[PDB]
């Protein structure tokens, strides 16, 4: 239609209809006039989100030590980069979409209008695919941004999706083209939901407390931006060697006998038998007779001889094996030398030696989990218990500087190290020296075979483990923390003097400690919070400033001119720094408010002007001009971060916030203000069905193509090989001018 | 407030058997070793060993590997040391220890009152 | 196997400063012997002083330090008072066992 109802601000341009030129000019007057308010409102809700910046930022006074006497002192903010501060810096951006949206309803006497529920809508398509194609495009080349937490974006891009699905279910489905009170709130209610995930996600699924923290710059005169990163000649016979050496678990051991001489088209015949020597047969090797026979044109011949593992230490030992009678069927073979091999076996059964890595290391604050490795040496037999636990140096840590810890560490059979994972604070200290001590105690070997009970002499308890190691039950010793059945555990429980020595060396196996048992941990300053403070004190009354700040290379002449209108305008607004960013945050949600109804006016003006429908010019204008907040928020933490978390997710937050807040707070006033009269609340289902359902589609798209960049070849959703970084940019951009023209032509009814 | 409180002082002939108590409170029993400590008048002082109660884990000497027993009983919170095929060197007095099990920390913590074993006839 | 040999008695007076010594027969005292200071008072009193060679016991008084002077282990008594007199035992850990030493009858006179 031609006829313009009157805004809440601006009066109706008269007369209407008047001709086609004078479309044309008035028109004109109404673009210009909302492309200078969006840039308005860019400059205000940038300042709108700063404040909100100070808010949840933590104060922090810095001593600068110098080696003159004086010290000079500085104070910064850090703000801490979770998902619940993060979830509020897209509800700041979003203040155009969610203020729109009420004061339509709310201005012109609570009845449904078309231009705030299409700019949310609209603003969906916008922020999904153009705002996550520039964000791909940003990353410079040759670097990639990979979502670190998958887990966590599948939940929030599902809900933010769901939140338009939600909006056609409430419109088409549960009592179409009405909506109701219940359906009003419960849109509403969905949004403290993501505010309680948020606050679930950082103490549980992100664990923000341990993670690595990095140290950047923000856009404020003190403010630092925290993080997470990555934390950094007749025929003779004879033996080929004379002596052979073997491990214990080798099973067999390889003999070679040769025959070397003589002639070889003849048949040779050769005994051998083993002899026991330090080792005895039966209990270290396996008794072996036999007889070799030598083929004509052979010459070499392997024998082998079982080596029987068990779990007990023992020294090194050895037996012999003998030749003997060689014969020749149908003098011609004799016996060579050497005519003996005396084969070694080399033990590997003791418990091990247990030490740490160096004596002294060095961990920076920002290190959120440190891991101790503890390692094994000489032997790595049996199941033994070491225990450990923190002591308070320097530093003194009972979550102050770190956290407190102590246990057992269990090293498995044949596991030759474990760490220790120890929780260190991080107090944003320039410069910090701290010191406390990690020490591990006596071990124990709680776990062995029923023979080496005997050898050790173990006089405990014992439960019998389903487990078998070398062909024996395995057995392992009840502590008196564990309670058990009572009639499951075994109390295993004149010497020869041969025995005597048996135990002797089998108590030389178990479990000792090594060179480092103390280790000595010195927390120092993070380098990354170091480097960041001296770059803010290079570069670094405040009423004054201001507006110093707001007058002041021809392209920046262009735009300080055009701007220059609205930085003096809102340089009254109260410097961030008074009432702790609660003074500017008041006055800029009121100048945010105000130019969204001055937009809400310009935009229902100029479309009904020219002819255009308040749903065709909220989603191509409005649409984009209240994403600029969200375009800069996004861009920024796309380039400077090292994941795309805050990036795609201040994108997947915004989307969530504009349903729920700006639609669910808009349409629970209307809804609660008709049935007040007894009267329902009438939305036409029509324009706003087939935007979501196209959004969603479109959606799904952006999300599988946004995973499909996790292959190797590609590496990460933003950055990664150049030509692939245009094709996803392209595809993006194009899937919103898909959606903005298949819109518009639903909206005039060309299907 | 840990307190090791010993078994008073005990004659017994030559050749036989003996054992000696150490009832340790104010501490977790089991999860602490135990020192056996051996004195005699000029002779100085000699290790015996040591027994965890929460395993019954146990260190010797090798001199006292066969001579000395270590148990303990956790349900009354008490360690024993037991002395077989006693002579005329075994006369001394006996001490027990608390132990943390950490050696940069003390392994002699709090000791027993001491008990006396005379092997005479 | 090793023998620890110390001072067979020291004599000072209240207030001065007393050094103990805690020879190694195999060589040199390291941070790998864990060396011992225990406390004997009249009438079989044994105290727990300094283990690890340099940690304290809680509710040690605070003039009594471990230390290592050149290849031998050291107790150093600051302001030695009256109730010090006793007889002071160094233990140094080997690799299976613990070695006492001899003990020094330090006195005070009064
Ligand atoms: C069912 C819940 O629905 C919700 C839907 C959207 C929501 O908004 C956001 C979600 C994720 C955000 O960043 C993710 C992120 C950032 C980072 F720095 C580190 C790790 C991260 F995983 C930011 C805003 C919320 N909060 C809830
Ligand atoms: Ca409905
Ligand atoms: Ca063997
Ligand atoms: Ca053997
Ligand atoms: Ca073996
Ligand atoms: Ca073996
Ligand atoms: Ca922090
Ligand atoms: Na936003
Ligand atoms: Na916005
Ligand atoms: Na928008």
């Amino acid at each position: 239609s031609y006829y313009c109802k009157k805004g809440v601000i601006l009066p109706i341009w008269e007369p209407q209809d008047p001709s086609f030129g004078d479309k044309i000019a008035r028109a004109t007057v109404y673009f210009v006039a909302m492309v200078y308010m969006f840039l308005g409102v860019s400059i205000i809700a940038d300042r709108f989100m700063s404040s909100i910046e100070v808010i949840t930022s933590q104060e922090k006074e810095i001593t600068i030590k110098k080696p003159n006497g004086e010290t000079t002192k500085t104070t910064v903010r850090i703000w801490n980069e979770t998902v619940s501060n993060l979830t509020l810096m897209a509800l700041g951006s979003s203040a155009p979409e969610i203020l729109l949206s009420v004061i339509e309803v709310c201005g012109h006497n609570f009845t449904a209008g078309d231009l705030g529920p299409s700019t949310i809508v609209g603003s969906a398509a916008f922020n999904m695919f153009i705002i996550i194609a520039l964000c791909v495009y940003v990353v410079p080349d040759g670097e990639t941004r990979k979502i670190k937490h998958l887990r966590v974006f599948f939940v929030t891009a599902a809900w933010s999706i769901f939140a338009y699905t939600w909006l056609y279910i409430i419109l088409s489905v549960i009592s179409p083209g009405v909506v109701e009170v219940w359906e009003g709130l419960l849109t509403f209610f969905f949004f403290p939901i993501c505010v309680v995930f948020a606050w679930v996600a950082d103490r549980r699924l992100l664990f923000y407390k341990y993670v690595y923290k990095r140290y950047r710059a923000g856009k404020q005169r003190g403010m630092i931006i925290e993080h997470e990163g990555d934390r950094p000649p007749v025929s003779k016979i004879f033996f080929e060697q004379g002596t052979y050496q073997c491990l214990e678990n080798c099973g067999t051991v390889a003999l070679t006998i040769i025959r070397r001489g003589g002639d070889l088209t003849n048949t040779v015949f050769v005994d051998f038998r083993t002899e026991d020597g330090t080792a005895n047969a039966g209990s270290d090797y396996e008794f072996t007779e036999g007889t070799v026979v030598f083929k004509p044109g052979d010459t070499q011949k392997e024998i082998r001889v079982g080596i029987i593992d068990d779990d007990i230490f023992e020294e090194d030992e050895n037996f012999l094996v003998h030749l003997s009678n060689v014969k020749v069927s149908s003098t011609l073979a004799c016996l060579g030398s050497p005519s003996t091999a005396t084969v070694t076996i080399f033990d590997d059964d003791h418990a091990g030696i247990f030490t740490f890595e160096e004596p002294v290391t060095h961990v920076s604050e920002s290190i959120g989990i440190m891991e101790v490795k503890v390692l094994r040496t000489s032997g790595a037999r049996g199941n033994v218990i070491v225990p450990y636990k923190t002591i308070e140096g320097t530093a003194r840590g009972g979550g102050e500087d770190f956290e407190d810890t102590c246990g057992e560490l269990e090293f498995q059979n044949d596991e030759i190290v474990k760490t220790i994972s120890v929780k260190v604070i991080d107090d944003e200290e320039y410069e910090k020296n701290k010191t406390f001590f990690l020490e591990i105690g006596e071990p124990r070997l709680v776990e062995m075979s029923e023979k080496k009970a005997l050898l050790l002499n173990e006089l405990g308890g014992f439960t019998i483990t389903g487990k078998y190691l070398f062909g024996q039950p395995v057995f392992r010793k009840v502590h008196a923390r564990e309670h058990p059945i009572l009639s499951t555990v075994i109390t295993i429980a004149p010497l020869t003097s041969k025995e005597e020595e048996e135990r002797r060396i089998a108590e030389m196996g178990r479990p000792i400690l090594g060179e480092h048992t103390k280790l000595e941990v010195i927390i120092e300053e993070s380098y990354e919070f170091k480097s960041t403070v001296d770059k803010l004190i290079k570069k670094t009354n405040s009423w004054r400033e201001q507006f110093i700040e707001a007058i002041t290379s021809c392209f920046d002449y262009v735009m300080h001119f055009l701007t220059v209108f609205w930085k003096v305008l809102f340089a009254f607004v109260p410097p961030t720094e008074y009432w702790n960013g609660w003074a500017c945050f008041i006055v800029s949600i009121l100048m945010i408010g105000l130019l969204t109804a001055f937009i809400g006016d310009l935009a229902s003006h100029f479309g009904c002007t020219i002819g255009l429908k308040d749903s065709v010019t909220a989603v191509v204008f409005v649409a984009l001009g209240t994403s600029v907040p969200d375009t800069f928020a996004s861009k920024v933490a796309a380039t400077q971060d090292q994941y795309a978390d805050a990036s795609i997710g201040n994108v997947t937050g915004s989307n969530a916030v504009n349903v729920f807040l700006g639609i669910g707070v808009a349409w629970s006033i209307a809804a609660i203000y008709h049935a007040a009269n007894g009267e329902q609340f009438k939305v036409s289902p029509g324009t706003l069905a087939f935007s979501v359902t196209l959004f969603t589609i479109f959606a799904f798209i952006n999300v599988g193509v946004l995973l499909y960049r996790r292959r190797p070849e590609i590496g990460g959703e933003l950055g990664g090989p150049r030509t692939a970084k245009l094709l996803t940019s392209c595809l993006f951009v194009l899937l919103w001018l898909l959606y903005i023209f298949f819109s518009s032509l639903e909206a005039y009814c060309h299907i | 407030q840990v307190q090791l409180q010993q078994s008073g002082a005990e004659l017994a002939r030559p050749g036989a058997s003996v054992k000696l108590s150490c009832k340790a409170t104010g501490y977790s029993f089991t999860s602490y070793w135990m020192q056996w400590v051996k004195q005699r008048p000029g002779q100085g002082m000699e290790w015996i060993g040591a027994i965890y109660p929460g395993d019954v884990t146990s260190r010797y000497t090798q001199k006292f590997k066969g001579k000395a027993t270590l148990t303990a009983d956790k349900s009354s919170s008490t360690a024993f040391m037991q002395l077989r095929s006693l002579a005329s060197e075994d006369s001394a007095v006996y001490y027990c220890a608390r132990w943390s099990g950490y050696y940069g920390s003390s392994s002699f913590d709090y000791w027993g009152q001491g008990t006396t074993l005379t092997v005479s006839s | 196997q090793a023998v620890v040999t110390q001072e067979s008695a020291l004599t000072t007076s209240p207030g001065e400063t007393v050094t103990l010594t805690c020879r190694s027969s195999t060589g040199a005292v390291t941070t790998s012997n864990y060396a011992n200071w225990v406390q004997e008072k009249p009438d079989h009193l044994f105290t727990g002083l300094i283990g690890g060679t340099n940690n304290r016991v809680p509710g040690v008084p605070a003039r009594f330090s471990g230390s290592l002077i050149g290849d031998k282990a050291a107790l150093t008594i600051t302001g030695a008072q009256t109730e010090d007199e006793a007889i002071y035992f160094c233990a140094l850990w080997y690799s299976n066992h613990w070695v006492f030493g001899g003990g020094t009858k330090l006195t005070v006179l009064g």
